[PDB]
DNA sequence: CACAC
DNA sequence: GTGTGTTTTTTTTTTTTTTT
C-alpha cells in the first residue's frame, strides 16, 4: 500500500495478485501503478476455521515508468512526444530552464542544482574491444553545515529521477544494500535476493546521512559505485552481477 | 502381459559345469574346494572364497579337451547375484559328511532340524520343509581376477580393472566390479534377518520366511495344514533361537583425491557388507574393494514419491588395503650406519641444517618410559622457529613417518557429538585422539584458541582428553606426544624481544614442554648457497642429493620402541646423582644469570631430562643411563636453552 | 501409427541423401569394435549422432518444421529410423548376451541455425512448450547422478523363460504414456516364481542441472532467472556449476497443478523443464567459443614463428592491456601468472605448486581493478572474488541440501571452481579475517579440507591467486615499512610470489601521456556504431548452434588466448644447469644484501624464482629452462622488491 | 500411485 | 468394497541484533 496511504503508526499492507498473458512481465518491483481487478479468493493449505486467503485477479496495469527494464531497453516514446523532445532540446536556455527545474522550492544553490542535471544526465558507456569498459554514471556527495536542504534535494531527485532509491544512513547494511542471502523457507535453498541499490540499477540511490555509513557497510559500495557490478560468493553462490547505477 | 525375450545363458549347463569345476578342479589333498567344503564341514571355516583366477584355469585346461565351458568368468560378471546362489546350491548338493569329533553342545538349528524331521516322520507313514540358505552354516563369497597380461584382458575382467566412484556408470548394476577409494564412515555390527522363523501357539508348527527386501511384515496367521483345517487360526511368534541372522555392516567410501577431475567434487558410495566380512574395514582404510553393484530399493511408500530413480550400493566380496627379520635387519642398520647421526638425516634429508632438531625429533619418536606413578612416557616439543623456515615441511614429514601420526593446524581437533540426525551416534572423535599412540604435528601452534589450549592442556598432563556434552563427563584416551609448529608473532623473531614476548602463549603451558628449541633463519653467504643447491638438485632429479646414508623406512624406530619398551632402562644410582648435581648448579646458573627469566631450571626440566635420558637409552639397547647417556641428554637439553638465547 | 512409419521412412531416406552420417556410425562402431577387441581400457563410444538441421530443411522442408514445432512426433521416429539404420550395417558381432537384452537406443543430437528458438531462460516464456529451443546459460546446480530403471529382466526358475518388462517415466520418453509403478514383478502370469535378474536390466544414468541466464544481459533491476535441465545417458556429467553452456532439447511441462481436487481454486502452476538432446560448452566469454579452443595448423605455425622473435615476451606483455598505460612489470607478471611453471608431484606426499600467486597493493584508481577484470576477461578460467562480498563457506565448500534426493551435499566454492584457474580478488584488504584463513590454507598447500556435518573431506584448488589491495591509511606512505603500510599478516604475504607497490605519484610528463592515452581510448569508436549513439547489446551472434619473421607490434586478444593454451598444453620446461647457477647466485646476493633488510626474503623467493624460470621457459616455448629465463625473473623480482629497475 | 489398516 | 496413509524435512549458513 501507498506509504502516503498507511494509518497513523501502522506497518504497510502487502497483496497477492497474478498477472496473466500479454499483462505478464509488465512492471518491476519498486514501481508505483494502479491496478483495476477482481478481489478474488483462494484458501491456501499452510491458522484459523474457515478462514480463506484474499488476492487480485489483474485486468488493467496503468503504469508511468513503463515496462521492465527502461521501456523494454528501448524507445516506447510516441511520435508526438518525441517530437516535443526534439523541440525541447532545441532551446538555447534549455540549460537554465533544466537548473531552475531542479528542486524550486530550494533557493539558491545554482552550481548544485548543475550537477545534479549532470547527474541525471550522467556520460556515456564505452565497452571497450579488450574487454574492460567505462562507466557512465557520475557521484557526487554533498558535504557541509546542518539545515541546508541537502536532504531535501536528495528527496527531490529520488522523486524525479525514474529510477531512484532513497536510503537513510544508520537505517542500512550492508547485505542490505546490494545483495541478501536468503534461505527459502519451503525448498530449503539459499538464493540471493537485491537489495536497495540493486533496486536502483540503471538510475541513482540517494543516500542521506552518509557519514553515518557503518565502516563494514560503507567499504562493501566501493566495487560497485566504480565497477558497477556486484561480486558475491556466499553459501555456494558464486555470481558477478551489474548495478549501473 | 509380461513378453519374453530369449538369452544365451543356458542356466542348466552353467550349473552342471560349475558342479564339475567344484568336484573336478585341482590347483597347480585331493581337490581344494572340496577340501574347503570338508573344513566347513568339520565347522572349521564359514567362508567360501570363489577364487575367479580358479574359474578361468578351469576353463583354460577344459578349452583344450572339449570347450565345455560357456566362459563363465566372462558370465558371472554379468549378474552374479543369480551365481551366489547357484554356488551356494552347488555346496548344498557336494557338502561332505563331518569328517571330526565337532562338540554338538550348541545345536540349535540342528535340534530344529531333527525335532522337525520327527515330527513330519511320525505322520510321513500314514499310520522343501526347510529353506536352503537356513541350512547353511557358511557364506560364499567371491574373489576377483589377478592381473591377465595377455590377450583375454581385451577390455573384459571388469573386475581385474580398478575403477574409481565417478567412473561407476549406472550402466554397471548387476556386474561384478571393483573400486579403488578411501573409507569416510563405518557403521556397527547389527544382525540382519536372513530368514523368521515363526513357530505356532498350537498346532505346533513352525514356519520360515526368507526375507531380502530391508523390510518385512510378520505372518501371524497359523497358516500350516492341521491349523488350516482345524481352523484354530493360531499366531505366529517370531523365535530368534531358531531365526537365522547376519553380521551386517554399512561403510560409506569416497573416492581419492586423484579420482577427482578439476572443479569437481568428490562422490561417495554405500557398501553392504555381511557374514564373516564384517569388522574388516575402518575408517582410515584406502582399499581396492571388489563386490556385486545392486540397486538399493526404495522399497514402501517412497518409492511412489521417487519413481524409477533408485539408490544403488556396492555387495563388497573381497577387501585388499593399500596402506625377527626386520629385528635383524635393524640390528644391522644399528651397526653400520650411526643412528643418532644418520637416521637424523634421513627424517629431513631435504632439509639442510638444524641437525640437532633432527635428532630431538629422533628422541621424541623414541620417547621415555616412566608408566610407574606415585610419571609420563611422552616427549612434547615446540617448535617456534621463525616464519620462513621449514617447520610444516618437518611436520608433514614426522606425520608420514610416525606411525599413528597426525598433522593439523591451530585453525582448522576437539570433538563433535551426534553428527547425523538419522542413525544419532555417539561420540565422534577428533584429531588429538587420532594419534593416542601417535605423535599429533600442530601447526599454527600460536594461532590456536583458547579452548584448543585447555584441550591439549588437559592432554599433555593427562594423555587423555575429556568432553562434557549432557553432563556425560565421557573421555576419549590420548596419550599423544605433542609437536607444537608455532611461529613469532608480528612475523620475524625478535633476538631482543623476550621469548616468551614473542609468541602469544602463557609461560606455564610453554614450560610444562620438556623441551624447547629456537631455530630462526639468519641470511648468509654458504648456508644459503648450499640450500639453494640442495633444492635445485631435487627440482633436477625429484630426489635428494644423496651425499651420506638416507635410510627410508621408519620401521627401524617402530623396533627399537617395542624391543626397550619392556626393557625400561633402570636409572643408576650414579645416574640419579649426577641430575641432582645436575638440578642443583642449573638452578644456581639460573639465578645468576638473573637475561631472560625463562631460563630458571625447575623440578619439570628434571621430568624431562629423565624420559630424555630413558629415550636416548632406549634407542641404544637397554640400560644405557648412565654417565654418557645423561651427559648426552644435559649436552642436548644446554643446547636448547643456549638456542633460545641465541646472539 | 502409419504417420510414425512414414516419418521413419522418410528420416531413413534423408539418411541415406547424406552419407556422412553413414560414415559417422560406421565409425562410431568400429571404434567400439576395437576397444571391444583391446587392458586398463575404458574409453567407449556413444550411441549418439549430430545432424545439422539445414540439411534437412533442404532435403525435406516438412520434416524439419515437424522437427522444431512438435519434436514429441517427430524425433521418436527418427531415433527408430536411426536404430534400424545402424542395426542394418551393424557388423553383426557376436552377442554379449547383454546387448540383447540391454537396449542400446541411438540418440539424436542438432546443430546448426535456430532464430526464434536461441532463447534464454529469462525469454523462455510458456508459448514454446513442447517445442524444440536452444537455450545458453550457466551451470550453477548440478544433480547428483543417479542411475534410474527403464527396463527390468527377470528369470522364471520354473520353465527356463526370460521376461522383460519396459518402463517408462513423462521424464524419460517425450510421448505421454502410463506411468508404470516401478514394481519388479516377482511372479509369472502362470503362477511362477521370478527372480530379478540384475546386470541384464536395464538402468540409465541420469541427472538435473540448473541454468540460468547471463548476469549481464540480465536487465536492469532483475536478478537472473533460471530453469531446469534433465541430462540423460551420455550427457550426464558432462558440465559442471559455473559453466556457460548451450543446451538444445525440448521445452516439456510436467505436473498436476492442482486440478486434483487437493487444489481446485489455489493458482500453482504447472512444472516446466528441459530434456538435453545436445549440449554444447561455449566459454571463454566469447560468445560462442569454447574454453579448449581448437587450434589450426595455420595458427599453429604462426605460434611457433612467433616464438622464434627475440622480444615476444615483451610483445606478448604489452598485448594484454593496451587501453591500460604503462605498468609494464606488472603486465610481464600477469603473463607470467596465465601461463605459469611445472607443479612438482614429489614422493612421500610432498607437493611443490606451479601456480604462481601476485599481491598487487597501490593506491585508488590505479586501475588496480581493472587489471583485475582484464585478466577476468581474458583468463580461460577465471573466478572473480571481493572482499566484503564473499564468506568463507560460499569460498570453499557450502553444506547444503541436495532437492532431487533429499539429503545433505557439498557445494564447491569460489576457489574450488577455479580449480586449474585464477582467482582474481578484489578489496583484499577488506577480507573478513576469520574466512581469510581458507584462503591462506588454499594458496599454502592448494587443497581445502572440510571436517563438519558428519563430512570429511579434502578438495583440490590448485588455482593461481591473483590480489589487489589498497594501503591500510587512504595512500601508501613511504614513510612505513611496508608492514604497518599493509592490514594483512605476514604469513599471509609469504606465500605469494611476488608483491606489487604501486604509486600514484603526481608527474607532469607521465601524468600528460597518461591523460592523452586515456582520451584516445574514450574517443575510440566501435566499427558498427555511429556517433553519439548509445551502445545497445544484443549478443545474438549465434547464428548457428555447435561448431558450426613475421612482426606485429600488437596481436590480437583471442590469438594471445590460443597462443597461452598452445603453450600451456604444449611445452613442459625442465629446469637447467645453466639457470641453477643464476638462480642460486641471485637468491645468495638478495638474501645477504643491506637494502634487502625490510624485505621478507626467505627460501619461498627461491621457489618463485624456480616458478618464473619455468614460467619464462614456458613464455619461449622452449621445452628447457635457460640463462636467460633465470636473468629475466630475477630482474622482475628485484624490480618486485626494491622498484628501481 | 498401493499395500496394509 | 469404499476410502486411507504414508515418504516428510528443520541441520548449516546469513543476517540481524544485544551485549560484551
Ligand atoms: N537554500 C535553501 N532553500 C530552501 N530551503 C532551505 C535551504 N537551505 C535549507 N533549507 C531548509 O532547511 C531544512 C533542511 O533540512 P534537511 O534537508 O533535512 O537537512 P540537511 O540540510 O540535508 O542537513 P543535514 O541532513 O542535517 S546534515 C529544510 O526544511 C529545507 O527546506
Ligand atoms: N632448511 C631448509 N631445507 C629445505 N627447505 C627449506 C628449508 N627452510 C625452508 N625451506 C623451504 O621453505 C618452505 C617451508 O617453509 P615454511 O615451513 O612454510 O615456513 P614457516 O616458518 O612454517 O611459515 P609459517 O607456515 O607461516 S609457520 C618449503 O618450500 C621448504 O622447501
Ligand atoms: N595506468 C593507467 N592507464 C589507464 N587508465 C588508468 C591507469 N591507472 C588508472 N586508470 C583509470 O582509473 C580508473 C579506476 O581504476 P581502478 O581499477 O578503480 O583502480 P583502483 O582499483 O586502484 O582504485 C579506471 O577506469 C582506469 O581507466
Ligand atoms: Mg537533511
Ligand atoms: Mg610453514
Ligand atoms: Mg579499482
Ligand atoms: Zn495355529
Amino acid at each position: 500500500e501507498i506509504p502516503e496511504l498507511v494509518p497513523v503508526g501502522e506497518m504497510p499492507r502487502n497483496l497477492t495478485m497474478t498477472c496473466d498473458r500479454y499483462l505478464t512481465n509488465k512492471v518491476i518491483p519498486g514501481t508505483r501503478v494502479t491496478i483495476v481487478g477482481i478481489y478474488s479468493i483462494y484458501n491456501s493449505k499452510n491458522s484459523g476455521v474457515a478462514i480463506r486467503t484474499p488476492y487480485i485477479k489483474i485486468l488493467g496495469i496503468q503504469s508511468d515508468v513503463e515496462t521492465s527494464s527502461i521501456w523494454n531497453s528501448v524507445t516506447m516514446f510516441t511520435e508526438e512526444e518525441e517530437e516535443e523532445f526534439l523541440q525541447l532540446s532545441r532551446n538555447p536556455k534549455l540549460y537554465e530552464i533544466l537548473t531552475n527545474s531542479i528542486a524550486p522550492s530550494i533557493f539558491g544553490n545554482e552550481d548544485i542544482k548543475k550537477a545534479i542535471v549532470c547527474l541525471l544526465m550522467g556520460g556515456s558507456k564505452k565497452i571497450l574491444p579488450d574487454g574492460m569498459r567505462l562507466r557512465g554514471d557520475i557521484n557526487v556527495l554533498l558535504l557541509g553545515d546542518p539545515g541546508t536542504a541537502k536532504s531535501q534535494l536528495l528527496k527531490f531527485v529520488e522523486k524525479v529521477s525514474p529510477i531512484a532509491v532513497y536510503t537513510s544512513g544508520k537505517g542500512s547494511s550492508a547485505a542490505g544494500l546490494t545483495a541478501s542471502v536468503q534461505r527459502d523457507p519451503m525448498t530449503r535453498e539459499f538464493y540471493l535476493e537485491g537489495g536497495a541499490m540493486v533496486l536502483a540499477d540503471g538510475g541513482v540511490v540517494c543516500i542521506d546521512e552518509f557519514d553515518k555509513m557503518r565502516d563494514e557497510d560503507r567499504v562493501a559500495i566501493h566495487e560497485a559505485m566504480e565497477q558497477q557490478t556486484i561480486s558475491i560468493a556466499k553459501a555456494g553462490i558464486t555470481t558477478v552481477l551489474n548495478s549501473r547505477t | 502381459a509380461l513378453p519374453s525375450i530369449q538369452l544365451p545363458v543356458d542356466y542348466n549347463n552353467l550349473f552342471n559345469e560349475i558342479t564339475d569345476f567344484l568336484v573336478t578342479f585341482k590347483q597347480d589333498k585331493g581337490p581344494k574346494y572340496m577340501a574347503m567344503l570338508q573344513k566347513v564341514a568339520n565347522r572349521e571355516l564359514n567362508s567360501v572364497i570363489i577364487d575367479l583366477d580358479d574359474i578361468l584355469q578351469y576353463q583354460n585346461e577344459k578349452f583344450l579337451q572339449g570347450t565345455q565351458a560357456d566362459d563363465l568368468v566372462s558370465a558371472i560378471q554379468q549378474n552374479a547375484n543369480h551365481f551366489t546362489e547357484l554356488f551356494c546350491r552347488a555346496i548344498d548338493n557336494n557338502m561332505p559328511l563331518p569328517t571330526k569329533e565337532i562338540d554338538y553342545k550348541d545345536d540349535v538349528l540342528d535340534v530344529i532340524l531333527n525335532q522337525r524331521r520327527l515330527r513330519n516322520e511320525r505322520m510321513l507313514s500314514d499310520r522343501e520343509l526347510f529353506p536352503p540358505n537356513l541350512t547353511r552354516r557358511y557364506f560364499l563369497y567371491f574373489k576377483p581376477l589377478s592381473q591377465n597380461c595377455a590377450r583375454r584382458y581385451r577390455k573384459k575382467a571388469i573386475s581385474s580393472k580398478p575403477l574409481s566412484v565417478r567412473q561407476i556408470k549406472g550402466d554397471f548394476l548387476g556386474q561384478l566390479i571393483t573400486v579403488r577409494g578411501i573409507i569416510t564412515r563405518v557403521s556397527d555390527v547389527k544382525p540382519a534377518v536372513e530368514v523368521i522363523a515363526y513357530t505356532c501357539d498350537q498346532c505346533g508348527y513352525e514356519v520360515f520366511q526368507e526375507v531380502n527386501s530391508r523390510t518385512f511384515t510378520p505372518l501371524s496367521e497359523c497358516t500350516s495344514e492341521e491349523c488350516s483345517q482345524n481352523q484354530t487360526k493360531g499366531q505366529l511368534f517370531m523365535s530368534t533361537r531358531a531365526s537365522k541372522f547376519s553380521a551386517f555392516q554399512e561403510c560409506k567410501i569416497q573416492e581419492l583425491s586423484q579420482q577427482v577431475p578439476v572443479g569437481h567434487i568428490p562422490r561417495s558410495l554405500n557398501i553392504h557388507v555381511n557374514g564373516t566380512l564384517v569388522r574388516s574395514l575402518s575408517p582410515g582404510d584406502i582399499v581396492d574393494v571388489t563386490g556385486i553393484f545392486l540397486p538399493a530399493p526404495y522399497t514402501g511408500f517412497k518409492a511412489l514419491k521417487a519413481g524409477l530413480l533408485t539408490e544403488t550400493y556396492l555387495e563388497a566380496q573381497f577387501v585388499r588395503q593399500h596402506k625377527s627379520d626386520v629385528e635383524e635387519r635393524v640390528m644391522e642398520l644399528i651397526t653400520s650406519g650411526d643412528v643418532y647421526n644418520r637416521l637424523a638425516k634421513s627424517i629431513a634429508p631435504e632439509i639442510y641444517g638444524n641437525l640437532d632438531v633432527k635428532k630431538a625429533l629422533l628422541l621424541l619418536l623414541v620417547g621415555g618410559v616412566d608408566k610407574r606413578v606415585g610419571i609420563r612416557g611422552d616427549i612434547n616439543v615446540c617448535l617456534m622457529g621463525d616464519p620462513g623456515v621449514a617447520k610444516s615441511q618437518l611436520l608433514k614429514a614426522i606425520c608420514k613417518i610416525s606411525p599413528r601420526g597426525v598433522y593439523t593446524t591451530g585453525k582448522g581437533t576437539a570433538a563433535v557429538m551426534k553428527d547425523p540426525v538419522t542413525d544419532e551416534m555417539i561420540l565422534e572423535g577428533g584429531a588429538l585422539v587420532l594419534a593416542d599412540n601417535g605423535i599429533c604435528c600442530i601447526d599454527e601452534f600460536d594461532k590456536m584458541d583458547e579452548s584448543d589450549r585447555t584441550a591439549i592442556h588437559e592432554v599433555m598432563e593427562q594423555q587423555t582428553i575429556s568432553i562434557s556434552k549432557a553432563g556425560i563427563n565421557t573421555t576419549l584416551n590420548a596419550r599423544t606426544s605433542i609437536l607444537a609448529a608455532a611461529n613469532p608473532l608480528y612475523g620475524r623473531y625478535n633476538p631482543r624481544l623476550s621469548p616468551l614476548d614473542n609468541i602469544n602463549l602463557p609461560a606455564a603451558l610453554l614450560s610444562r614442554f620438556d623441551i624447547l628449541f629456537l631455530m630462526l633463519d639468519i641470511p648468509s653467504r654458504d648456508d644459503d648457497e648450499k640450500l639453494a643447491e640442495h633444492v635445485t638438485y631435487v627440482h633436477m632429479h625429484n630426489k635428494q642429493p644423496d651425499l651420506d646414508f638416507t635410510p627410508v623406512e621408519p620401521s627401524k624406530m617402530r623396533e627399537y620402541i617395542a624391543y626397550a619398551k619392556t626393557k625400561r632402562p633402570v636409572m643408576s644410582e650414579a645416574v640419579n646423582d649426577y641430575v641432582v648435581q645436575a638440578y642443583i648448579r642449573l638452578r644456581q646458573d639460573s639465578k645468576r644469570e638473573m637475561k631472560f627469566s625463562f631460563g630458571q631450571a625447575t623440578p619439570r626440566t628434571l621430568l624431562g631430562i629423565i624420559r630424555l635420558s630413558q629415550a636416548l637409552a632406549k634407542l641404544r639397547l637397554a640400560d644405557m643411563v648412565d654417565i654418557d647417556d645423561v651427559e648426552e641428554a644435559l649436552r642436548l637439553v644446554r643446547v636448547s636453552k643456549e638456542s633460545l638465547y641465541q646472539e | 501409427d502409419a504417420v510414425f512409419g512414414d516419418r521413419v521412412r522418410r528420416f531413413q531416406e534423408f539418411l541415406d541423401t547424406f552419407t556422412s552420417y553413414r560414415d559417422s556410425v560406421r565409425s562410431i562402431q568400429v571404434y567400439n569394435s576395437n576397444n571391444a577387441a583391446n587392458s586398463t581400457s575404458l574409453n567407449i563410444l556413444p550411441h549418439r549422432i549430430i545432424i545439422s538441421l539445414d540439411d534437412l530443411r533442404e532435403f525435406d522442408r516438412s520434416f524439419w518444421s515437424g522437427i522444431l514445432v512438435e519434436p514429441a512426433y517427430f524425433i521418436p521416429p527418427a531415433e527408430k529410423a536411426l536404430t534400424d539404420l545402424a542395426d542394418s550395417m551393424d557388423d553383426v558381432p557376436h552377442p554379449n548376451a547383454s546387448a540383447v537384452s540391454s537396449r542400446h537406443p541411438w540418440k539424436l543430437s542438432f546443430k546448426g541455425s535456430f532464430g526464434a528458438h536461441a532463447l534464454s531462460p529469462r525469454t523462455l516464456t510458456a508459448q514454446h512448450l513442447n517445442k524444440l529451443v536452444s537455450v545458453e546459460g550457466i551451470v550453477t546446480k548440478t544433480s547428483l547422478v543417479r542411475p534410474k530403471l527403464i527396463r527390468s529382466v527377470h528369470y522364471a526358475a520354473k520353465t527356463g523363460r526370460f521376461h522383460y518388462r519396459d518402463y517408462t517415466d513423462a521424464t524419460t520418453t517425450l510421448t505421454t504414456r502410463i506411468p508404470t509403478p516401478a514394481i519388479y514383478p516377482t511372479e509369472d502370469t502362470e503362477g511362477n516364481k521370478l527372480t530379478t535378474e540384475y546386470g541384464y536390466s536395464t538402468f540409465i544414468d541420469h541427472q538435473r542441472i540448473t541454468v540460468q541466464e547471463m548476469p549481464e544481459m540480465a536487465p536492469a533491476g532483475q536478478l537472473p532467472r533460471s530453469i531446469d535441465v534433465i541430462l540423460d545417458d551420455d550427457l550426464v556429467d558432462k558440465t559442471k556449476p559455473g559453466d556457460r553452456v548451450n543446451v538444445v532439447g525440448v521445452f516439456k511441462s510436467l505436473g498436476a497443478g492442482g486440478m486434483n481436487q487437493s487444489n481446485s481454486n489455489t493458482l500453482i502452476g504447472f512444472k516446466t523443464l528441459i530434456l538435453g538432446n545436445t549440449v554444447y560448452p561455449l566459454h571463454a566469454r566469447s560468445t560462442g567459443v569454447a574454453a579448449r579452443q581448437m587450434l589450426t595448423d595455420f595458427d599453429i605455425r604462426n605460434i611457433n614463428k612467433l616464438s622464434k622473435k627475440k622480444d615476444i615476451f615483451d610483445i606478448l606483455s604489452q598485448s594484454l592491456a593496451p587501453s591500460i598505460y604503462g605498468h609494464d612489470h606488472i603486465k610481464k607478471a600477469i603473463l607470467l601468472m596465465l601461463m605459469g611453471g611445472v607443479e612438482k608431484n614429489l614422493e612421500n606426499g610432498s607437493h611443490l605448486r606451479g601456480d604462481i600467486n601476485i599481491l598487487m597493493v597501490g593506491d585508488p584508481s590505479t586501475a588496480k581493478s581493472q587489471l583485475l577484470r582484464f585478466v577476468l576477461n581474458t583468463a580461460s578460467l577465471a573466478i572473480a572474488t571481493t572482499g566484503r562480498g564473499s564468506s568463507g563457506v560460499g569460498l570453499t565448500a557450502a553444506v547444503t541440501t541436495d532437492r532431487e534426493t533429499g539429503e545433505r551435499r557439498l557445494e564447491a566454492g569460489a576457489m574450488v571452481l577455479a580449480d586449474r584457474g585464477v582467482v582474481c580478488i578484489d578489496e583484499f584488504d577488506k577480507m573478513t579475517d576469520v574466512d581469510r584463513v581458507a584462503i591462506h590454507e588454499v594458496m599454502e598447500q592448494q587443497t581445502v579440507t572440510i571436517a563438519k556435518a558428519g563430512i570429511h573431506t579434502t578438495l583440490n584448488a590448485r588455482c593461481s591467486v591473483i590480489a589487489a589491495a589498497n594501503p591500510v591509511f587512504g595512500q601508501y606512505d613511504v614513510n612505513r615499512d611496508p608492514h604497518q603500510n599493509i592490514a594483512l599478516p605476514d604469513s599471509l604475504l609469504s606465500r605469494f610470489d611476488l608483491l606489487f607497490v604501486v604509486t600514484d605519484d603526481i608527474n607532469e610528463i607521465r601524468d600528460r601521456s597518461i591523460s592523452e592515452h586515456v582520451l584516445r581510448t574514450h574517443r575510440y569508436l566501435p566499427p558498427g556504431y555511429l556517433e553519439g549513439e548509445p551502445v545497445r547489446e544484443r549478443l545474438n551472434l549465434s547464428l548457428a548452434v555447435g561448431e558450426d619473421t613475421e612482426i606485429p607490434k600488437l596481436v590480437t586478444i583471442p590469438f594471445l588466448r590460443k597462443y597461452v593454451q598452445y603453450a600451456k598444453e604444449r611445452v613442459i620446461p625442465q629446469l637447467t644447469q645453466e639457470a641453477i647457477n643464476v638462480i642460486v647466485k641471485n637468491y645468495t646476493d638478495l638474501r645477504n644484501d643491506d637494502n634487502t633488510k625490510k624485505s621478507p626474503i626467505t627460501a619461498r623467493t627461491l621457489e618463485t624464482l624456480i616458478r618464473l624460470a619455468t614460467a619464462h621457459a614456458k613464455v619461449r616455448l622452449s621445452k628447457t629452462v635457460n640463462k636467460v629465463d633465470a636473468k629475466v625473473a630475477a630482474n622482475l623480482l628485484r624490480f618486485a622488491l626494491l622498484g628501481e629497475d
